[PDB]
């Protein structure tokens, strides 16, 4: 699990990265560490109950989303990350762990390797992951594959300051499935 | 550069009047708009996408044309339709309007 | 309804700057909407000026009032602004906001709703 949460760098809410966990006690030790600007919330388990049940097969998706978008990290949100990068099942048992980066994730300048898809066609399913670089139409034109009349670039970077406010601030996600 | 004709219109009710369009050097005309204006109020929108006629407008506008030529026609003018009528291009930076028709009794 | 209502009229000095406001409401700014800007001076053809992506936030300016003009927006009060800089008596006009008719996925392909208009004189 240290690999995951330790990870250098995190991926891109669009493009999430998935990791099969097997054969592994689930040392959460690692999460206590994480205090103070932590969210973490399970759904269908107990959180004490994760360091005993050795689960044969975990997921742990990872990504940076702002403070503000932390909250449709859910099931039965709505939202542009809940819709177009990273929606959760209504069933969902799990785990979702996010906290404060913004000492690794953010820079002077902006950070701005860090994307989000902004628009599509329709939204995602449970961990469905789209990502696709096309041209998003919303008009009833043809884009030909530029930008243009209701013909957008679907992918948009943040920016990541240390100076902005914790709602615009980076935070590494980790879900647990 | 739009250039319309005439400048001015003067006809009756009940007739049809007919507006032209011209794109001058440079065309690429794929997202073309026509709009009416009264005196004191904003623009409305009447014809997009070359043809494609807006909502709420009534079916004697129609607007015709591709490439450099472009026209709009009223088929039977009514009272309320005389104003000042301008075209407008877009894909084409500047977004430029036309100097306008005024149509009058 | 989708409507633009604008801020009220404007009186300026030569060489200062102006703010006109044009608040949004019936749709969210998180539709991939172009607001527009455009003027109009008395008996004079509507000038386009530039426009904001409602969504991104990227902006565009026609080349003769591109260094002066400034688009941008508030998301929290559905809000976007045109400042004009260094202003001159020829840029004493009635400034439009408008936007076309945009849904959740979908947009119109003319621009169709427009503001009331803010007379600015100079």
């Amino acid at each position: 699990f240290d690999e995951v949460f330790n990870a250098t760098r995190f991926a891109s809410v669009y493009a999430w990265n998935r990791k099969r966990i097997s054969n592994c006690v689930a040392d959460y030790s690692v999460l206590y560490n994480l205090a103070p600007f932590f969210t973490f919330k399970c759904y269908g388990v107990s959180p004490t109950k994760l360091n005993d049940l050795c689960f044969t097969n975990v997921y742990a998706d990872s990504f940076v989303i702002r403070g503000d978008e932390v909250r449709q990290i859910a099931p039965g949100q709505t939202g542009n990350i809940a819709d177009y990068n990273y929606k959760l099942p209504d069933d969902f048992t799990g785990c979702v762990i996010a906290w404060n980066s913004n000492k690794l994730d953010s820079k002077v300048s902006g950070n701005y390797n860090y994307l989000y898809r902004l628009f599509r066609k329709s939204n995602l399913k449970p961990f469905e992951r789209d990502i696709s670089t096309e041209i998003y139409q919303a008009g009833n034109k043809p884009c030909n594959g530029v930008a243009g009349f209701n013909c957008y670039f679907p992918l948009r970077s943040y920016s990541f300051r240390p100076t902005y406010g914790v709602g615009h601030q980076p935070y590494r996600v980790v879900v647990l499935s | 550069v739009l250039t319309q004709s005439p400048g001015t219109l003067s006809l009756s009710p009940g007739e049809r009047a007919t507006l032209s369009c011209r794109a001058s050097q440079s065309v690429s005309s794929s997202y073309l708009a026509w709009f009416q204006q009264k005196p004191g109020q904003a623009p409305r929108l009447l014809i997009f996408a070359a043809s494609s006629r807006a909502i709420g407008i009534p079916a004697r506008f129609s607007g015709s044309g591709s490439g450099t030529d472009f026209t709009l026609t009223i088929s039977r003018l009514e009272p309320e339709d005389f104003a000042v009528y301008y075209c407008q291009q877009y894909s084409s930076s500047p977004w430029t309007f036309g100097q306008g028709t005024k149509v009058e009794i | 309804e989708v409507q633009l209502v604008q801020s009220g009229p404007e009186v300026k000095k030569p060489g200062t700057s102006v703010k006109v406001a044009c608040k949004a409401s019936g749709f969210t700014f998180i539709t991939p909407v172009s607001m527009q800007w455009v003027r109009q001076a008395r008996g004079q053809r509507l000038e386009w000026l530039g426009w904001i992506v409602l969504a991104s936030g990227n902006t565009d300016y026609a080349q003769k009032f591109q260094e002066r003009v400034t688009i941008i927006r508030d998301m929290s009060t559905s809000t976007a602004y045109m400042e004009l800089s260094r202003l001159r008596t020829e840029d004493t006009a009635v400034y439009y906001c408008a936007a076309p008719s945009c849904s959740r996925t979908i947009c119109s392909d003319g621009f169709d709703i427009w503001g009331q208009g803010t007379m600015v004189t100079v």
